[PDB]
């Protein structure tokens, strides 16, 4: 399908879009654990989701500390939490994020949040 | 030999002597009975026995009709009640709970009075004291949502 | 909360913040907080803060901190190929809370048919969890919700009950990972300056659409049982 126009980011009727002054556009927001090789899920738009092939990305909405534990293929569990020592296992971050052992995310060092 | 010693009334505004003669007399023994709100503290009891002893004088001269004291208001969880003046008979206290993030659960308005059976009394409540408990449900400030 | 704006916890001052893992509750009086069973099934003595805005680690450890006594999970809970039904436990607290400007308990739903949720019925949903920027909120988030056919969560293997609420679908409002067993606050029919819990939030697709919510009024008798078989002596 083609790209809608958007006056705000209502209009383009997706979190995975994103809107500019040449009024919608395919967001490549980073993805938290991302997935492995080229097993991204698109959109009508053939947009990039942050959801691995052959999942349904459905789960409880639990902030799992060190992230949700996810099988090869990129699939998050429903409702089961890494421990300290799968956080970072079966993880896809490019430079310059790297996965944070702490958190099970990928993340940029040198990141700075405005908090 | 002649006379048995007569005993005087006495000037009893907070009480009631029984029987009530115009001529007590040696060995006569009157029962005293307080009014409503007024006790006798020997611990404490709403009559006593008076008898007319051989010196004309009565018995249990050191037992007087006292006004009843229903005490230091007991303080409630969530609540304050102002410290009276006096805690004797016919005192009253008013009860508030900690408004606005309480509220008193069983009413009755928070006023209670010192009856004359010594306990502090409301009139819906009799002496169960006030129940502050939360508020639910109200935010601080409504949510504004992003314009 | 996902396309929601940032909400003061005056706003929502019975939202309790359920630290490791990152999760929400809904404080319903001054011994007990509500919340999913998933959230505290493995979770027993959870640590909660409650009064603050913001949690910023700095700011947590001056923020009133909940001492757990005992979490009682719901008897139906995993009792019976996912099913997340009865998705709903009562933690009981140490030492009762303290009211003010930014603590507070929500209302219960009652047990009349005014509190059977149906299309027309909107609620707020708040938390700290995922945005469209981050994946936790520092500052807390909130968003308001149409209760939705229970038809339109279950498209694009999961066991859908009466005891769960649909939710969302209006400008991708909705709630994500780290907001589960926050209060999906519903005003009262009968006191519109009240709002009570009619949800809990529960689980759902991938956030940005729609999502299911634990059904209060279906466990009110079991909520208001256990609260009175474990009293305050
Ligand atoms: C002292 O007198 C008061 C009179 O009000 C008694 O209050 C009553 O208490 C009983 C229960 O204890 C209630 O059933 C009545 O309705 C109350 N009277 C009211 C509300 O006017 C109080 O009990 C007495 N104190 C005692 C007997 O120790």
């Amino acid at each position: 399908k083609k790209l809608p126009k958007c006056q705000k980011q209502e209009d383009c009727g997706s979190w995975d879009l994103k809107c500019n002054n040449v009024t919608c556009e395919c967001r490549n927001q980073v993805c938290g654990r991302g997935c492995p090789k080229e097993r991204y899920q698109r959109d009508k738009y053939g947009c990039r989701k942050c959801l691995c092939k052959g999942c349904d990305g459905f789960k409880c909405r639990l902030g799992c500390t060190y992230g949700f534990k996810t099988d090869k293929k990129g699939c998050e569990a429903f409702c089961t939490c890494n421990t300290k020592e799968t956080a970072c296992v079966n993880i896809w971050c490019t430079d310059p994020y790297k996965c944070n052992p702490e958190s099970g995310r990928c993340e940029d060092p040198n990141e700075e949040y405005e908090y | 030999h002649g006379d048995p010693m007569p005993c005087p009334k006495e000037d009893t505004p907070n009480s009631v002597w029984e029987p009530a003669k115009a001529k007590y007399v040696f060995r006569d023994v009157v029962q005293i009975t307080c009014l409503d709100g007024f006790e006798v503290v020997e611990v404490g009891a709403t009559s006593f026995y008076s008898t007319c002893q051989s010196n004309g004088k009565w018995s249990n001269s050191k037992l007087k009709c006292q006004p009843v004291d229903c005490g230091i208001p007991e303080s409630i969880e969530n609540g304050k009640v102002e410290d009276p003046e006096s805690t004797l008979f016919g005192s009253v206290i008013r009860y508030t709970c900690e408004e606005p993030y309480y509220y008193m659960e069983n009413g009755g308005g928070g006023e209670y009075h010192c009856a004359g059976n010594g306990s502090w009394v409301n009139e819906v409540l009799g002496p169960e004291l006030p129940k502050c408990v939360p508020v639910c449900g109200v935010p601080r400030e409504p949510f504004e949502e992003k314009q | 909360i996902i396309g929601g704006s940032d909400a003061d916890i005056k706003n929502f001052p019975w939202q309790v913040f359920f630290d490791n893992p990152w999760a929400g509750g809904a404080l319903i009086n001054e011994y007990w907080v509500l919340t999913a069973a998933h959230v505290v099934e493995g979770n027993r003595e959870p640590t909660m803060y409650v009064g603050s805005t913001s949690v910023q680690t700095s700011r947590l450890a001056k923020s009133k901190m909940l001492t757990p006594e005992h979490v009682f999970i719901h008897p139906g809970w995993k009792l019976l190929r996912t099913n997340f039904d009865n998705d709903i436990a009562l933690v009981r607290l140490k030492d009762p809370v303290k009211m003010g400007p930014t603590v507070s308990p929500i209302c219960l739903p009652g047990t009349s048919s005014d509190y059977n949720l149906m299309d027309g019925d909107l609620g707020l949903i708040s938390g700290w969890g995922r945005t469209e920027k981050r994946d936790r909120a520092v500052r807390l988030k909130a968003a308001r919700l149409p209760v939705a056919p229970l038809r339109k969560c279950k498209e694009v293997a999961y066991v859908f009950t009466p005891n769960m609420i649909c939710a969302g679908g209006e400008k991708g409002m909705d709630s994500c990972k780290g907001d589960s067993g926050g209060a999906f606050a519903v005003q009262d029919p009968n006191d519109k300056t009240k709002f009570y819990a009619a949800g809990l939030v529960s689980w759902g697709p991938q956030c940005g659409t729609y999502g299911l919510y634990t059904r209060v009024k279906n466990y009110v008798d079991w909520i208001m049982k256990t609260m009175q078989e474990n009293s305050t002596p």
